[PDB]
RNA sequence: UAGCUAGUAGGUGGGGUAACGGCUCACCUAGGCGACGAUCCCUAGCUGGUCUGAGAGGAUGACCAGCCACACUGGAACUG
RNA sequence: ACCCGCAGAAGAAGCACCGGCUAACUCCGUGCCAGCAGCCGCGGUAAUACGGAGGGUGCAAGCGUUAAUCGGAAUUACUGGGCGUAAAGCGCACGCAGGCGGUUUGUUAAGUCAGAUGUGAAAUCCCCGGGCUCAACCUGGGAACUGCAUCUGAUACUGGC
């Protein structure tokens, strides 16, 4: 079944904390479904250093995914 | 839509079976090779009205033995 | 700025009778500097008297190219004696490239900006007379183009 | 590569002033200059139609302090811009940090301007900075950081900065350290001993 | 050529084969030692040179030169062995390094302090 | 017979030039009078007339124009033989599209650039260049 | 390396299996493969992708993923 | 991490090479002896090639030396194929299997193609943005893959009859 986690998604010590859609039988760095943002709180001093894809959020919450505490509060945020 | 394919008869001397040459052509574009080629494949028959030399069509049907699954749909042309 | 550049220098020695003699071979180009090329021989028994009668070949010899803005719109060929030289249009870079004998000859005629082979015999009098019916045989679009009736 | 020896030895080989062990002491007088090098060579070497123009090249590479990629940068980024690549070849070495911190007086040679920047002494728009291939912005600020300023190094190099012709395009204080790239030289503004314009008939390859 | 005659087989490609065989691809080989013997170079020019039979840890045994001047050269002494075609020597193309084993350096060296099997002395 | 009437006016054109003549003449069929047409339509003939019944023959009225040649090579692609079809997306280009490829498409014998423009595609049957 | 095949080819019906089939059995038939390279030997995991060059064309399947095969070395099974 | 101080030039430079190609070379020893080489060839009393000295050239935390595969080589050819004698034309030939032929119409719509619908995930080439100093690498946005499979049409042409 359907869920969503948040991952470094990146190279040694260079993490861009990326959002994915994935089942509960993939692996830590395995398989996913759907890439729908990044929630990083450094981005290189960047202004839109966090963001979410408002459309397929819509396709999978709403709907049965369940969501890990590392990405939350950002879906409250946009309220999705 | 079904996949016909076409060929002469070139053994009967089996009970309820035919074998069959069918033609085919090969391009290997990787290679340039442009030329045809004959299979040999074993046909179901349990009419056993075909001669060595007749030009049956056949279809995807059943598996029975080594290289056998197809059957025979109707003779297209006598021999002579 | 007409500029007399030399491509190459050959010596050919011959035993004769009883010791040795040597004679020296120049091959020079002088052309225009834009649409016109022009080349010479020059044969002495020292190197820079070979290199003045070639001058003074270069300077009395003239080929017309169907040459605009300094450049080639096409692929093109030329051949002399197993020479085959084939010459490309070269973009985004140094403009000279191509083969060692060839060099001279198209900034003479203004189309230094050219990748070319020699695809066979390397000998610059060959070479040369290979790369001049390649200036020769090129054409413009305009020309090829304008082959249509009216 | 590593000369490992002494700069007006190097200095005599390629005949010409690199702006190399500089100080108010002047050049003129026991020093071998404008002397050949060795115990024969001509003060002007006669050289192919080639030779004559990378021999140019390679001064105007040590004059101002670059490595072969680094020049062949700026010839490439030269080869898109507008007419003679030779005089935008040199207005991209004369815009660079290095050279900058040398006109504005901070270092003695460029030598010692590069060694700043190398050492994290310089600041550009009030940043610190460590890279020498930066090019500077026009109307942006040059300084030095304050646990440096009394360095006998810098009061030493604007002395020298007071004892030199004015370059026209920029300016500069001693007792802020700190001056402005008001704009890059242009026509009138620059000479050097050495040629730029005729040097862009090179590459090979 | 036809379509018909380039049919079931490409092109083919050949050669590139090794000279140096004993080596079996690698760029050193290890072997025994047996003898030191001294022999005459090509062209009419009065020199000699020095050559030893050297048999391999894979069962080949090979004909090698000696460079420079100078040998510890003995029976199963062991050493490493190379390729490099000698101008000097007829069917001679195995040469020895002193830069390994028990092999000696040469003596006098003022050159090339990489080569011919020397180290200058450090504390 | 004659095994390739197509080799037969492939021949007798590029010899044509070898030999500097202003008309050439052979026997006629259907693809040697669309060829023709495309031809006198690129500017590399002046005029095409067929003349009889009984052995009716074709005489081509050749032109050279400014300089010296006006074609270099003449390609065979397709052959009576090994036919090669390809789509209007997939027609290739002859000497840096100043040269042209002739295609026999669902409508006629035309040029490439006539066929890429029309959305049509074919077997090729040659390069002019 | 030009010849090679009695569970080798074909019929009918059980028994076991999600399920096809000499998987295996009963009673019959005499067929099958072969220059488009059968029989036999040597090399090699595959694909996405990777590498090289004027490209064309070859080569490659360390890397990070999707599959296979395998786990002292060989043969079998259970439990889920 | 990142920043600020404290000792004291302290703890820190090699390797190949100098006839000519291809950048640096003079004088002296040895005197065909002995060595040196990528290929030329050097070496018998001015050795530009050996040895030494004094200087000089290329590159630099490297510098030389090697190995395997592919290039340069159209020299295994599609693009660039070849075959009198150089190299490659069966002694003179018949002919089964394979390859293969003018021109016209009617017919079929396999392939062929025009419109329609799928696929070739991610990364990435290339193209428009962001991050580190370049080269790497990372990241926001793109693009394409003759075909294969299906459907509505056309039958100029090829196959079939």
């Amino acid at each position: 079944m359907v869920t969503i986690r948040l991952a470094r998604h990146g190279a040694k010590k260079r993490p861009f904390y990326q959002v994915v859609v994935a089942d509960s039988r993939n692996a830590r760095n395995g398989r996913f479904i759907e890439r729908v943002g990044f929630f990083n709180p450094i981005a290189s001093e960047k202004e839109e250093g966090t963001r979410l894809d408002l459309d397929r959020i819509a396709h999978w919450v709403g709907q049965g995914a369940t969501i890990s505490d590392r990405v939350a509060a950002l879906i409250k945020e946009v309220n999705k | 839509k079904i996949r016909t394919l076409q060929g002469r008869v070139v053994s009967d001397k089996m009970e309820k079976s035919i074998v069959v040459a069918i033609e085919r052509f090969v391009k290997h574009p990787i290679y340039g090779k442009f030329i045809k080629r004959t299979t040999k494949l074993h046909v179901h028959d349990e009419n056993n009205e075909c001669g060595i030399g007749d030009v049956v069509e056949i279809r995807e049907c059943r598996p029975l033995s080594k290289t056998k699954s197809w059957t025979l749909v109707r003779v297209v042309e006598k021999a002579v | 700025e007409l500029q007399e550049k030399l491509i190459a220098v050959n010596r050919v020695s011959k035993t004769v009778k009883g010791g040795r003699i040597f004679s020296f071979t120049a091959l020079t180009v002088v052309g225009d500097g834009n649409g016109r090329v022009g080349f010479g021989y020059g044969k002495a028994r020292e190197v820079p008297a070979a290199i003045q009668k070639a001058m003074e070949k270069a300077r009395r010899n003239m080929i017309n190219v169907a040459l605009n803005n300094g450049t080639l719109q096409h692929p093109v060929k030329g051949v002399h004696t197993g020479s085959r030289v084939f010459m490309q249009p070269a973009s985004e870079g140094t403009g000279i490239i191509a083969g060692g004998a060839m060099r001279a000859v198209l900034e003479v005629a203004g189309v230094h900006n050219v990748l070319a082979k020699a695809y066979g015999s390397t000998n610059p009098i060959n070479v040369v007379r290979a790369t001049i019916d390649g200036l020769e045989n090129m054409n413009s679009p305009e020309m090829v183009a304008a082959k249509r009736g009216k | 590569a590593r000369y490992l020896g002494p700069k007006l030895k190097l200095s005599r080989r390629e005949g010409t002033d690199l702006f190399l062990k500089s100080g108010v002491r002047a050049i003129d007088t026991k020093c071998k200059i404008e002397q050949a090098p060795g115990q024969h060579g001509a003060r002007k070497p006669r050289l192919s139609d080639y030779g004559v123009q990378l021999r140019e090249k390679q001064k105007v590479r040590r004059i101002y302090g670059v490595l072969e990629r680094q020049f062949r940068n700026y010839y490439k980024e030269a080869a898109r811009l507008k007419g003679n690549t030779g005089e935008n070849l040199l207005a991209l070495l004369e815009g660079r940090l290095d050279n900058v911190v040398y006109r504005m007086g901070f270092g003695a040679t460029r030598a010692e301007a590069r060694q700043l920047v190398s050492h994290k002494a310089i600041m550009v728009n009030g940043r610190v900075v460590n890279i020498a291939s930066y090019q500077v912005s026009p109307n942006d600020v040059v300084s030095i950081r304050e646990k440096a300023k009394k360095q006998s190094r810098v009061k030493a190099a604007l002395e020298l900065a007071e004892q030199r012709e004015k370059p026209t395009w920029l300016e500069v204080d001693a007792g802020k350290m700190e001056g402005t790239f008001k704009r890059k030289p242009e026509r009138s503004d620059l000479s050097a001993d050495i040629n730029e314009h005729l040097i862009v008939e090179l590459y090979s390859k | 050529a036809t379509v018909n005659q380039l049919v079931r087989k490409p092109r083919a490609r050949k050669v590139a084969k090794s000279n140096v065989p004993a080596l079996e691809a690698c760029p050193q080989k290890r072997g025994v030692c047996t003898r030191v013997y001294t022999t005459t170079p090509k062209k009419p020019n009065s020199a000699l040179r020095k050559v030893c039979r050297v048999r391999l840890t894979n069962g080949f045994e090979v004909t090698s030169y000696i460079g420079g001047e100078g040998h510890n050269l003995q029976e199963h002494s062991v050493i490493l062995i190379r390729g490099g075609r000698v101008k000097d020597l007829p069917g001679v193309r195995y040469h020895t390094v002193r830069g390994a084993l028990d092999c000696s350096g040469v003596k006098d060296r003022k050159q090339a302090r990489s080569k011919y099997g020397v180290k200058r002395p450090k504390a | 017979s004659m095994q390739d009437p197509i080799a037969d006016m492939l021949t007798r054109i590029r010899n044509g030039q070898a030999a500097n003549k202003a008309a050439v003449t052979m026997p006629s069929s259907k693809l040697k009078v669309a060829i023709a047409n495309v031809l006198k339509e690129e500017g590399f003939i002046e005029d095409f007339k067929v003349e009889g019944d009984t052995k009716p023959e074709l005489e081509l009225t050749l032109k050279y124009f400014q300089g010296k040649a006006v074609v270099e090579s003449i390609q065979r692609v397709s052959r009576p033989g090994l036919r090669i079809y390809k789509r209007k997306d997939e027609l290739p280009k002859v000497m840096a599209g100043l040269g042209i490829a002739v295609v026999s498409t669902s409508k006629g014998v035309m040029t490439d650039r006539a066929a890429r423009q029309a959305g049509l595609g074919g077997e090729i049957i040659c390069y002019v260049a």
